Formats: structure tokens, C-alpha cells, sequence
């Protein structure tokens, strides 16, 4: 007794998206949309009905053991996860589908905004030092970060997040370099180098 | 209008136990069924349990059967989930959800016919052998235009922390980043806000950090220079 | 009165000694509507949701209207 969805699906803007959800025995089917960093929201219920507030592009259907969420005129803000949901009468249990990441093609390149902070003096009083490299508002979501002590690569003490999708479909990430207050004081400068779509943005701080 | 607010999340030990609560408001709590749904970060939705409006019926997933117990008190607009036997596969965001439709004579269930029509922001539960660790909050200070400045929230466990600025009265230009999980097993995040350079001498900038699991609440001031 | 429509709907499904039932209710007589009865009609009913679906399919086609389905039920 399983609701089966495609993991991912892509669509061009204004094109019609059709997410399918196949099942073994009939159930009524509700559909939920989850936008980055947010709770699910109910988008279609009773196979074909939409709650007040859901745009008329969203429509649903259920026949021959397959339900379809249909979005006509897909926009940028339709980029989300979508889950179908049914019921198993014979074990009394909710069924959820795996989910479908809907991707809308042709969004424009956005280069990252990069801010570099040096160790605070509070943190140096406690015999620690951390460099914080914050990276926001970039698309598509794949950056490389490298760190330079003066101009020498740094390999130990680097923790970088994987890119994370914000509300506006762009990405944020952060990198941290941990070092001793001795290494900090003993170099002329440290550098964050962010590579995005071939280009590198460097930012630099120095103990002075 | 309608509001589902979860609490009781936090850290637990393998085999240990937790109890989440939900305060409901905005609608007739007794008229409607209620349910918990959880979500591991970056994965699908898993339904856990559902309680009829008069508490006389209860449905469960086989994954939480005889380990979790749902309940409700209609006097206080409240829904409860008692969890025992916690494993690491139980660490997730737990949502309190309003059943769609009505509930006559304890006959409602979470059907695709009405679906689940209001979800809460959810609460994070973490099941670990590690110990609660509260963060050190450090200021990130700024150098005709604007200046970046913010707070480093360093080495804490478990998630989550929340960050605001000037008790919430500052919101424009604020990025609070997803936390890194370091190989030590602790988290760090940062929050930066871009502000006008000419405000540094005369406007105060306080970042309010709050790590509920360790009852840490820090209010740290970011001075220039 | 809400009670009688419910029992009319329950029994309209259980069928599908019947010719007596139609007359009795036929005499007794003298969208959101159906939503309100969904849980009560199909409680613990095996395969209830598909049954309720057939029922609303016929209520769709015949664009008080539950009685005509009973004459269409009695076609066979
Ligand atoms: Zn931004
Ligand atoms: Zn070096
Ligand atoms: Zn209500
Ligand atoms: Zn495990
Ligand atoms: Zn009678
Ligand atoms: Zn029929």
C-alpha cells in the first residue's frame, strides 16, 4: 500500500507541470506544497478541490489508480516539494508519497555576496580565533570555498556548509576557519576565496 | 488567525522519553481532529498519530505503535504526544497539524477527502548520547555607504538557536545563516545585518540569541571599531 | 432530520426485501451538503472511500437528488 511519486521533475516557465502519484487501491488524495524552510501547506484536497487562497493554476485529478497535480503556467514561486497523501483503510494509517522536487528552468545566474569577518577580541581573550565567511544570494547553488594564509592554502580546520535554498530561490552558505590566536597573529592576512560559476571572489582580513 | 504552537522539543537520550505539547488558538479546538507529522531534515513526511475530537479514537503508524501515545485536553486548547523508547531515527522536526473537515461522534480520521489543512512551524527533537552544550555568543564588528556586522553563535548542541536584532525591531537587511555541524558534533551559526555607516555612533545594535535547550538567552551588543 | 439523510445514505450504499425499503423511505420523505456526512456514513466501512466516490460520481451526472440514484440503483 504505497503512494509512488517521481523524486524530481523539471519544467520551463509558463509550461504545464504534471506530478503523478500512483497507488494500488483507490484513496482520496490531498496534495501539499513545501517551500524552502517552511511547513507544508495544503494545496489540493478531495482529489480535485483547492482551499481558498490557492491560485487557479493548481488543479487535481484521480483516475485509474493515478492522481495528478497539474500546475498550468508554472512560475518561479511554484518551485517546491509536493507530497500526495492518502489513507489505507485495512491498516488504518496515513499514506504519504516520497515527495517531488519541482524545478523551474531558466533562472538567471546570481553571483554571491561575500562578507569576511576577523576574530573578535572577545574570542581572542578566550584563546580562540574563528574567521567567518558568509556567502549569500547566489544561483545556481554550487560554490567552492578555499582559504589562504597569506597566499598558502589552508586545509585543516575548515568547516563549510552545503548550500541552502532561501525563500527567493537563491542560496546561502558559510565557511569557518578555526585557528589558534598564535596563527592568526603570525600571518599578514587571511583570505576567503569563493568560486561560483568559474569566477572567484576573494575577501581578506588582517590582524592590524 | 489560526495558530498551532509546539513546545517541549529538545534533546533526549537513546531509549529515553519526551513529551511534546501544542497550544491551539484561532478556531474551535473541540470541533476538529488533530494529528502529529514529523520530518527528518531533507527527507519526506511521516505521519505518526491522530486523535478524534472527543479523544475516543486514536490511529498510529506501525513505526510508533506501543511507543508513542497521543492525547488532548480540550479545556486548554492542547494536544500532546508522549514518546518513549526514542531512537536516532526519531530525531526530526515534529509538526502539530489540524485535521481538515469536521468530527461528529468521534468518526473523523485523516482522510485525503479533507486532508490536513493547517500545519504549525514545528519543533525540533534530537535523540543523542551527547550532552546539551550552550553557545558562546561573540560580536562581529564592522569596519558614506553601509557596514556589515553581526553575531557569531559558536559551539552548541542541539539545534536550534534563534537570532533577532534589537528585540525584533530591526529586520531590514538581516541574514541568519543555516548552522554548520562541525566534526566535533557541535553547531555554529552566524547572523549579519547590513546597516548605514552613519548610524554606528548613535544607534545601538543588539543581537538577541536564544538557545532554548540549554535555557541560554544572551543579549550581546555590537560596538564599532 | 439530519439523522434521516445519514441513514438514507448509509443504507443506499449497503444495498449495492429491498423493494420494501424504497417504498418506506419514499413515503417517509413525504458540495458542502454531502461533505458534512462523509465520516459518519463511511465509519469503519470497508472500502468506504471508493464507495463514497461512486456515490458522488452519480450525484455529479444528475446535474432529493439522492432519491433518483435509488431508482438508478434499482435499474439492476
Ligand atoms: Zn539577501
Ligand atoms: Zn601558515
Ligand atoms: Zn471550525
Ligand atoms: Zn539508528
Ligand atoms: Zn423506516
Ligand atoms: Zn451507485
Amino acid at each position: 500500500s504505497e503512494l509512488t511519486q517521481p523524486p524530481s521533475m523539471s519544467v520551463s516557465p509558463g509550461q504545464t507541470a504534471m506530478i503523478t502519484c500512483s497507488m494500488n487501491k483507490y484513496s482520496y488524495i490531498s496534495w501539499y506544497q513545501q517551500r524552502p524552510g517552511q511547513s507544508p501547506a495544503l494545496v489540493i484536497y478531495q482529489d480535485t478541490r483547492r482551499p481558498s487562497g490557492i491560485p487557479e493554476r493548481f488543479s487535481g485529478s484521480n483516475s485509474e489508480n493515478t492522481a495528478i497535480l497539474t500546475i498550468t503556467g508554472t512560475r518561479d514561486l511554484d518551485e517546491a516539494d509536493y507530497f500526495c497523501q492518502g489513507w489505507d483503510s485495512n491498516v488504518k494509517a496515513v499514506l504519504f508519497g516520497g515527495g517531488t522536487k519541482l524545478t523551474v528552468l531558466g533562472q538567471p545566474k546570481a553571483a554571491p555576496s561575500v562578507t569576511l569577518f576577523p576574530p573578535s577580541s572577545e574570542e581572542l581573550q578566550a584563546n580562540k580565533a574563528t574567521l567567518v565567511c558568509l556567502i549569500s544570494d547566489f544561483y545556481p547553488g554550487a560554490v567552492t570555498v578555499a582559504w589562504k594564509a597569506d597566499s598558502s592554502p589552508v586545509k585543516a580546520g575548515v568547516e563549510t556548509t552545503t548550500p541552502s535554498k532561501q525563500s527567493n530561490n537563491k542560496y546561502a552558505a558559510s565557511s569557518y576557519l578555526s585557528l589558534t590566536p598564535e596563527q592568526w597573529k603570525s600571518h599578514r592576512s587571511y583570505s576567503c576565496q569563493v568560486t561560483h560559476e568559474g569566477s572567484t571572489v576573494e575577501k581578506t582580513v588582517a590582524p592590524t | 488567525e489560526v495558530q498551532l504552537v509546539e513546545s517541549g522539543g529538545g534533546l533526549a537520550q537513546p531509549g529515553g522519553s519526551l513529551r511534546l505539547s501544542c497550544a491551539a488558538s484561532g478556531f474551535t479546538f473541540r470541533d476538529h481532529g488533530m494529528t502529529w507529522v514529523r520530518q527528518v531534515s531533507g527527507k519526506g513526511l511521516e505521519w505518526l498519530s491522530y486523535i478524534t475530537a472527543g479523544s475516543k479514537m486514536s490511529y498510529y503508524s506501525d513505526s510508533v505503535r506501543g511507543r508513542f501515545t497521543i492525547s488532548r485536553d480540550n479545556a486548554k486548547n492542547s494536544l500532546y504526544l508522549q514518546m518513549n523508547g526514542l531512537t536516532d531515527e526519531d530525531s526530526a522536526i515534529y509538526y502539530c497539524v489540524k485535521g481538515g473537515g469536521n468530527c461528529p461522534s468521534d468518526t473523523c480520521y485523516p482522510s485525503g477527502y479533507f486532508g490536513l489543512d493547517v500545519w504549525g512551524q514545528g519543533t525540533t527533537v534530537t535523540v543523542s548520547s551527547a550532552s546539551t552544550k550552550g553557545p558562546s555568543v561573540f560580536p562581529l564588528a564592522p569596519s558614506g555607504g553601509t557596514a556589515a556586522l553581526g553575531c557569531l553563535v559558536k559551539d552548541y548542541f542541539p539545534e536550534p538557536v534563534t537570532v533577532s536584532w534589537n528585540s525584533g525591531a530591526l529586520t531590514s537587511g538581516v541574514h541568519t545563516f543555516p548552522a554548520v555541524l562541525q566534526s566535533s558534533g557541535l553547531y555554529s551559526l552566524s547572523s549579519v545585518v547590513t546597516v548605514p555607516s552613519s548610524s554606528l555612533g548613535t544607534q545601538t545594535y543588539i543581537c538577541n540569541v536564544n538557545h532554548k535547550p540549554s535555557n541560554t538567552k544572551v543579549d550581546k551588543k555590537v560596538e564599532p571599531k | 432530520f439530519d439523522f434521516w439523510v445519514r441513514k438514507l445514505l448509509i443504507d443506499t450504499i449497503k444495498w449495492e426485501c429491498f423493494d420494501k425499503w424504497v417504498k418506506q423511505k419514499e413515503d417517509e420523505w413525504t458540495n458542502d451538503l454531502f461533505d458534512s456526512f462523509f465520516f459518519q456514513v463511511i465509519y469503519k466501512f470497508n472500502e468506504g472511500e471508493a464507495k463514497w466516490n461512486e456515490l458522488k460520481e452519480n450525484l455529479k451526472k444528475q446535474i432529493k437528488v439522492l432519491f433518483n440514484h435509488i431508482k438508478e440503483i434499482a435499474t439492476i
